């Protein structure tokens, strides 16, 4: 969420 | 094996900013 | 980490993030000591006490990082695990006494300059360096005081005397168990704090300029206290288990 996507 | 050897530190015989006081408290 | 400092690039480059799924989010820090094995501590995946039971199925490794909550893109090493292991022993009941488990994934890394393992003490090393008044490096992702850090934190701590470390606290310390933190009165503190568990205390051989993972962040009450402590995992003690299954799998 405070974390980018990950493939 | 090759294990606690950083690659961009020790193996470059580059010191890292605060190791120093490690090995002076020993 | 708490008064601790941003770490240097490849400073840790065993340092590894405990990532679920879904929810996508920051369980725990972890340490890399072979290409296919992760240490951490087992509270990372069972705390029946808050419901907390991971499963291999529920857990990815990212090794190579730096950033906290961005996708590393060329850099960091996203790994699936094949079986986790939990010290049959784990205390989660009292003490967390035996909080370390091990984690295997599915394939292998390839290693790099962000990503190396980190050496697994020996007998005499443990004899040298796990004495009182030296110093070890702690590295983590976790909260900053008492929040998130951008990047990974690292701090310098001393070996606190079994007495003093006994003495701080109310719970049942063990012999697979230390303690680490500046006593009050000089001047210079410092903590683990939460998130940064599973994460590894490390120490540099004056002899062959190795670093060593000699505890794993397990517990403590409070970050950065006066008159407390951090508690961290003896991992050679724990050592004749990490071999066993090690040498079974
Ligand atoms: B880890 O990030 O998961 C975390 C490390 C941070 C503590 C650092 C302070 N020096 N460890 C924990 O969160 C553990 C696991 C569950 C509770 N816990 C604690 O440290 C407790 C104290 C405790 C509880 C049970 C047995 C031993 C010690 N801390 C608090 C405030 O509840």
């Amino acid at each position: 969420g405070d974390f980018e996507e990950i493939p | 094996a090759d294990c606690g050897l950083r690659p961009l530190f020790e193996k470059k015989s580059l010191e890292d900013k605060t190791e120093r006081e490690l090995l002076e408290s020993y | 980490i708490v008064e601790g400092s941003d770490a240097e690039i490849g400073m840790s480059p065993w340092q590894v993030m405990l990532f679920r799924k879904s929810p996508q989010e920051l369980l725990c820090g972890a340490s890399l000591i072979s290409d296919r094995w992760v240490l951490t501590a087992a509270h990372c995946l069972l705390y029946p006490p808050w419901d907390k039971n991971f499963t291999e199925n529920d857990l990815l490794v990212r090794i190579g990082k730096h950033s906290r909550t961005r996708y590393e893109r060329n850099i960091e090493k996203i790994s699936m695990l094949e079986k986790i292991y939990i010290h049959p022993r784990y205390n989660w009941r009292e003490n967390l006494d035996r909080d370390i488990a091990l984690m295997k994934l599915k394939k292998p890394v390839a290693f790099s300059d962000y990503i190396h393992p980190v050496c697994l003490p020996d007998r005499e090393t443990a004899a040298s360096l796990l004495q009182a008044g030296y110093k070890g490096r702690v590295t983590g992702w976790g909260n900053l005081k008492e929040g998130q850090p951008s990047v990974l934190q690292v701090v310098n701590l001393p070996i606190v005397e079994r007495p003093v470390c006994k003495d701080s606290t109310r719970i049942r310390i063990t012999d697979n168990m230390f303690c680490a933190g500046y006593k009050p009165d000089e001047g210079k503190r410092g903590d683990a704090c939460e998130g940064d568990s599973g994460g590894p205390f490390v120490m540099k051989s004056p002899f062959n300029n190795r670093w060593y993972q000699m505890g794993i962040v397990s517990w403590g009450e409070g970050c950065d206290r006066d008159g407390k402590y951090g508690f961290y995992t003896h991992v050679f003690r724990l050592k004749k288990w990490i071999q066993k299954v090690i040498d079974q799998f």
